[PDB]
RNA sequence: CCAGCCGUUGCGGUAAUUUCUAUGCUUUUAAAUAUUAUACAUUUAUUUUAUAAAUUUGUUACUAUAUAUUUUUAGUCAAUAAAACUAAUAAUUAUUUUUAUUUGUUUUUAAACACCGUUUGGUAUAUGCAAAUAAAAAAUGACAUUAAUUAUUAAUUAUAUUAUUAUAUUUAUUCAUUUAAGUCAACAAUAUCUAUUUACUGUUUUUGACAACAUGAUAAGGAUUAUAAAUGGUAUUGCAAAUUUUAUAAUCAAAACUAAUUUAUUAUAUUAAAUUAGCAUGUUUAGAUAAAACAAUAAAUUUAGAAGGUAUUGUUGCCCACCAUUCUUUGUAAUAAAGACAACGUGCAGUAAUUAAUGUAUUUAUAAAAAUAUAUUUUUUUUUUUU
């Protein structure tokens, strides 16, 4: 057992240090960017 | 062991409250030999079939000078209860005999007959330490 | 090492307290046996409380209708013969097969020690206060 | 390191020391042992 | 308290005498203390700072046609990107000194020229020779920089040197492009570096970087040179080995409890 | 941490927690692990490990005939998927393109004067819109072959019978093929280190390749002798 | 160079400048005693001043592209054979059953398998995708930790079929692979995963 | 750890190069032993005498409306406002204070705060007496006969908000098992030129691995060196390689708990074959308390970088007084002083050390000491150059 207090969160390593940087946050919906730049180019 | 209750205390270590695999606990401690479940009184701690032949220890292989005690796996028969002669089973401290025979004993091995953990404990066999622990327990109060 | 320290001798003359105690205990072994064996047997001859749980279907249906019909007519004498123990009735009831598979799936049944209460067990205090002198494994009554 | 001797036929620290092969080296055959065919002994059995 | 006794072990056809006198101790207290390094034949020269001295005819011709040490170091390191080897800081560190052998000397010249106001006419053979003599001393390490400096400033320059300056120099300060002309001219005369422009450069390059800090030129005399720099160039304890590490000594099993290897990619990554 | 070379060079060291090369300090670059100018250093440019794993079967099923299985063991079994979906002619009934699809195309191809193109043939390219569609842009889609939606209990029968029939290879045949033979000896070497057994399994090859070539050659010298015009021996 | 402002990519560029110069050029540069440094440091001398798209590797015969996906380290492995169902009634199937039956008609899982198609702006009604359970085969794949392994397996599959679909996918992470691994068994922890035993002080 | 040793640090802890022995061995040859005599500084030194000095003097400040919780961490208690000016500071280093003068105790509360003390009572600050650190001295203790010293300061001792990055964070808890001894050496039978060798006999002197002491040696344990493949340690855990000098203790079938270092299965369905667990139903309810950040999903109530030790592998470190034997010794003050020394009991006074310490003064007392009053740092630091 520890028997010592629990350490803080920061001293613990990063909780998801394994998931790739691309996924946090997931830049979902890249499909729409081409739709949105068009309608935006429409109004402008 | 901390308290060598026999010659095999000096050698083997408690290894903590180790969890042996089922039915592979090393010492055959049949402290549950006599636990009377009346419905299963013929199936508990007996031959799983009632058409097996009796164990070897109930029989005599060759010309014996004499056994000091017959083993505890022996099964009690009417001949056992009726002949009445001294029938001994090994137990602590020295030996146990069936002086008062009955027919309620016929058919059950001697394991189920004797009481392994005798309720009357020995304030003499246990040092002041191990007795003290019984005092706290309430098994040997004061 | 906590160097293994000896336990002292077994004490003078305790052996006589052994051969005595083990013996006359094994004599007590008879009466507790004789008592519990009777308790088991005479339990088996008595009636039990009905094993089904009336709360769940198909035993919520009123006694007049529902599976109580077949309970009352097709197998009535039988369910009294089997003495309403929760082992035979659920086997007898499954044989009639006129209720389908709704014995196990739909019909919920009383817990074990709630189903070993004998008939006329009104007070619920009863199911826990069964005698302690008898060694039966809670089949007794 | 004790009274019980080290089995030289099964110990890596021995077999893979410098005084024998290492497991990395080409591991070929060191020297062919032509014993029975250069100076052969005749068959004098004890069992008649 | 029953102190243990350990018999000293004699030399042996397996035990060289210089091994056991080092690898063993009889005193039981001195057991289990720590790892005591000791260099050997070649890497010892770098910690001792001494090349192979002129032992014999072999060693001589070993040191004649050495060639451009400045480039060979840059080849030993740059080849860290071939398949055979990986880049090693110990090889890069070797470059820094091969380039900055003569920086201990180069730092001293940025001082004597660009920190000594009114050095006198450095066009003089007298003054210029004082430098070439002292430049012979900073390089080759005959004299520490601080002592070298106090020689140049208090070098025997001129009679009534204070008064002659009082005519050309009003506030004591003086011009550097006369000095730096002679300053850069020394390492032309003294064959310091194979690269000719290294001298003029590291002089000109150290100055311009120093020309930006506040109080650019004057230095606190405590820190004017290297001394006891200005013109310059949770799990962590118990998880010290698990990361990508280079095992200058490989840890055997008896040392590392459950460590298997540094190469081992414990938690993988899908590599196409 | 260790030089970037094909991993198979390294041998997991013993008692010394590092890596060591089974080549004695020599290192073969990735070039030697492939043919000349191989994309991503593959034996063949066309697919990866998995892409060469499953295209094997899809090509191996194209030739599966009831003979290919008999006598051969687990190898004789066809692609588990291509064969089990075939066994499912319940769903196999080829659902024709829906009334909507044939409409949305007919309106497109004729009414709106616009060709419709399948995604493979769609020039997703922004620059190279002159790169052609993949050479099979018109492959026929049916319900039987692709995908592999197969029957459950049969899928058991296949996967079980595959596990038991591993041993039932009859290799001593009278064929003329890369696995035709009268006697098939298999030698199983066993060394504690991978690079040991490999370098050994390389040795015995260039050994049996010698004795095997010679010994078989003498019988070939005998066979052509046992035939010719005034060469009788089969008399 | 001494101030160490370069990266690992430059060392490769300096190095390939050294191999590339002939020993004749060395003695042609060792004359200046500076000139060869200009070459061995060519790119870096100027660097002081100043998404992959692979070739599509499809089967030209069957039009099938194969991709691989792994999650939980190895406990899940699926590969996604993908072909263009021209009749617009293509389907995605898994282990001899439509995606519904394997994933038990669960939305939050069957939707993950859909992202790679919509993320690339494509329509799955054209595409016929089967997924093969290469990893440790389990009765029901009804867990996202398996779905992502399938979501990746389909993602890599489309790229092999279509080259420039890697751009919208890689920007959204469906191609990238997790390195998360559930802790392997260990006896010390009571449950075996991350919770140690008990210890009481005297 | 006793005998003993001793010039002297120190030795003796059942492997002493330190006692005792015997023997040898060493010496530079009038022997050892015990007692005496045998040369401060002066250029800078903290505890008790100075008297080469300008002093003493000084009348200003602040109080009425009701109506009714301030001050403290904390209960006591309880009208509440206030006391400011200027002396000078002008003539030689001198000439010998030594019984003289001098160093923060101070009438008046019909005046307050302050302070000790409670229902409040006090007392509340240089008119007497009162030399006293601020060179003048010779190893600590000590009344000037005791103990052999003492004192001392720079190594070492992890959290005090500085300009790529998160602890607040559930999931758990009643757990035990061991038996009834036995090592003192080797011996082809078939198919190879024949051995009865078939049935190869020669009478007996030791005490470590043990039931006992007997050197080594690898573990458990998280706390500040990965962004393009790693979260478990050396100081050590029973059986291991030089210390022996009572002694067989080893698994075999059928076998008895006292043990800190342990997931046990909680109400649709429940014992099939080597023998395997019947009393503990009571609101998944005391106090204690257990373990995660890893292929999953919690990313912030917040971080390097200044600091001390009487200890000296260091806070489970030492120390300190009263409280007993003693012994010694006196200048005999409740209940002599001093020094020695190891018990028990009482705290826990000191090392910034649980309200910082030291000093001095007053008072208080189980005892280290505590309160008030002044200096003070051998206490650690917090830092406006006219708003």
């Amino acid at each position: 057992r520890r028997g010592k207090p629990r350490p803080r969160a920061g001293m613990f390593p990063e909780k998801y240090r394994r998931v790739p940087t691309l996924l946090k946050p997931q830049q979902g919906g890249q499909q729409y960017f081409n739709e949105f730049l068009i309608r935006s180019a429409n109004d402008a | 062991l901390k308290i060598a209750k026999s010659t095999f205390g000096f050698y083997l270590a408690r290894r903590g409250q180790r969890k042996f695999p089922f039915h592979r606990r090393p010492h055959i401690k049949n402290t549950q030999a006599m636990n009377l479940n009346a419905p299963y009184f013929w199936s508990y701690m007996t031959a799983k079939s009632q058409s097996f032949f009796l164990p070897e220890e109930n029989y005599i292989t060759g010309d014996w000078t004499g056994k000091f005690f017959v083993s505890k796996r022996q099964v009690y028969t009417l001949q056992h209860a009726t002949s009445g002669g001294k029938v001994r089973v090994k137990s602590f401290p020295s030996v146990f005999e069936l002086n008062s025979p009955s027919r309620w004993n016929v058919g059950k091995e001697m394991n189920t007959l004797t009481k392994p953990r005798m309720d009357l404990i020995d304030d003499q066999m246990l040092t002041k330490k191990q007795r003290l622990d019984y005092v706290k327990a309430g098994l040997l109060p004061k | 090492w906590a160097k293994p320290k000896k336990r002292p001798k077994v004490g003078p003359g305790f052996h006589e307290k052994a051969q005595k105690w083990r013996d006359e205990y094994l004599l007590d072994r008879h009466r507790v046996l004789a008592d519990s064996l009777r308790a088991y047997v005479d339990f088996s001859s008595t009636k039990r409380v009905e094993p089904w749980d009336t709360r769940f279907a198909p035993f919520d249906r009123v006694e007049k209708d529902g599976v109580y019909i077949l309970t009352r007519y097709l197998m009535d004498d039988k369910l009294q013969l089997c003495n309403y123990h929760h082992r035979p009735v659920k086997r007898m009831l499954c044989n009639v097969g006129l209720m389908g598979p709704q014995v196990t799936t739909t019909a919920r049944w009383k817990p074990y020690r709630f189903a070993t209460n004998p008939a006329n067990t009104t007070r619920a205090e009863r199911t826990f206060t069964k005698d302690k002198t008898v060694f039966t494994g809670y089949h007794h009554d | 390191l004790g009274y019980t001797p080290i089995n030289p036929d099964t110990s890596p620290m021995l077999m893979y020391s410098q005084c024998h092969w290492h497991y990395n080296l080409p591991q070929g055959m060191e020297r062919p042992s032509s014993v029975n065919r250069s100076l052969p002994a005749p068959y004098q059995p004890h069992h008649s | 308290a029953k102190r243990r006794v350990i018999v000293p072990i004699q030399p042996t056809p397996g035990y060289p005498a210089h091994f056991i006198k080092t690898s063993f101790t009889t005193d039981p207290l001195k057991e289990k203390q720590k790892a005591r390094f000791s260099s050997g034949g070649d890497a010892m020269r770098e910690v001792q700072d001494i090349p192979k001295r002129l032992e014999g005819q072999r060693s001589r011709a070993e040191l004649t046609s050495r060639g451009d040490e400045d480039f060979a170091a840059l080849i030993e390191f740059i080849q860290g990107a071939s398949y055979d080897q990986l880049i090693s800081g110990r090889r890069f560190r070797k470059v820094y000194e091969k380039l900055s052998e003569n920086d201990d000397m180069f730092v001293w010249l940025c001082h004597t020229a660009m920190a000594v106001l009114n050095p006198g006419d450095m066009r003089s053979r007298l003054i210029h020779n004082h430098l070439k003599a002292l430049a012979e001393a900073v390089a080759s390490g005959e004299m520490t920089q601080r002592t070298a400096f106090r020689f140049f400033e208090s070098a025997v320059r001129s009679p009534a040197y204070r008064e002659i300056a009082a005519r050309q120099l009003e506030t004591g300060t003086a011009t550097r492009l006369a000095g730096l002309a002679a300053a850069a001219d020394v390492m032309r005369e003294m064959g310091l570096t194979r690269r000719p422009m290294s001298s003029y450069f590291e002089l000109y390059q150290r100055i311009v970087e120093r020309s930006e800090a506040m109080t650019p030129w004057g230095f606190p005399p405590l820190f004017q040179f290297e001394e006891r720099k200005f013109f310059s160039r949770i799990f962590s304890p118990h998880t010290i080995l698990q990361g990508r590490r280079i095992f200058w000594i490989p840890p055997t099993w008896n040392r590392a409890g459950r460590f298997i290897g540094p190469h081992i990619n414990l938690y993988p990554g899908l590599t196409p | 941490v260790r030089p970037d070379v094909p991993e198979d060079q390294y041998v997991d060291s013993w008692y010394v927690c590092t890596s060591m090369t089974h080549h004695l300090g020599d290192f073969r670059p990735w070039s030697a692990s492939a043919p000349a100018n191989a994309y991503r250093f593959r034996p063949y440019n066309e697919f990866d490990s998995k892409g060469r794993e499953y295209v094997e079967h899809l090509r191996k099923y194209s030739r599966y005939t009831p003979q290919a299985s008999r006598g051969k063991g687990a190898n004789g079994f066809p692609f588990r998927e291509a064969f089990l979906t075939k066994m499912n002619t319940a769903e196999t009934a080829a659902v024709n393109p829906t009334r909507e699809t044939v409409m949305t195309r007919a309106v497109a191809e004729r009414l709106h004067h616009a060709r419709v193109l399948s995604p493979l043939e769609v020039q997703r390219d922004v620059g190279r819109l002159e790169e052609p569609l993949p050479c099979a842009g018109k492959i026929p889609a049916e319900r039987s072959t692709f995908p592999f939606r197969w029957n459950t209990e049969d899928w058991y029968e296949y996967e079980v019978a595959k596990a038991r029939n591993k041993r039932f290879v009859f290799e001593n045949t009278n064929d003329n093929g890369v696995c035709a033979s009268e006697v098939t000896y298999r030698i199983v070497l066993e060394g504690f280190w991978d690079h040991h057994v490999m370098k050994l399994a390389d040795d015995v090859v260039m050994f049996l390749k010698d004795v095997g070539r010679q010994v078989v050659d003498e019988k070939l010298k005998s066979v052509r002798a046992s035939l010719e015009s005034l060469s009788s021996g089969g008399a | 160079f001494s101030r160490r402002k370069f990266n690992r990519e430059d060392v490769r560029v300096m190095f390939e400048n050294y191999n590339l110069m002939s020993k004749a050029t060395l003695e042609a540069d060792s004359t200046d005693s500076y000139s060869h440094f200009y070459t061995v440091l060519h790119d870096f001398s100027r660097k002081v001043a100043g998404v992959r798209i692979d070739p599509a590797e499809v089967d030209p015969e069957t039009g099938i592209a194969v991709g691989h996906g792994r999650a939980d380290g190895q406990k899940y492995m699926f590969t996604a054979l993908i072909r263009e169902n021209r009749d617009h009634n293509g389907s995605v199937t898994l282990l001899g059953k439509p995606l519904s039956v394997a994933f038990d008609d669960k939305s939050w899982l069957m939707e993950m398998v859909l992202m790679p198609f919509d993320e690339a702006k494509l329509d799955f009604r054209d595409f016929d995708v089967n997924l093969i359970s290469e990893g440790k085969a389990m009765p029901s794949f009804a867990n996202e930790i398996a779905a992502f392994a399938c979501r990746m397996a389909v993602a890599n599959a489309i790229t092999k079929l279509l080259p420039l679909a890697r751009i919208p996918l890689k920007k959204a992470g469906l191609l990238s692979v997790d390195r998360r691994r559930e802790p392997g068994q260990f006896p010390g922890f009571v449950d075996g995963k991350k919770n140690k035993r008990k210890f009481a002080k005297r």
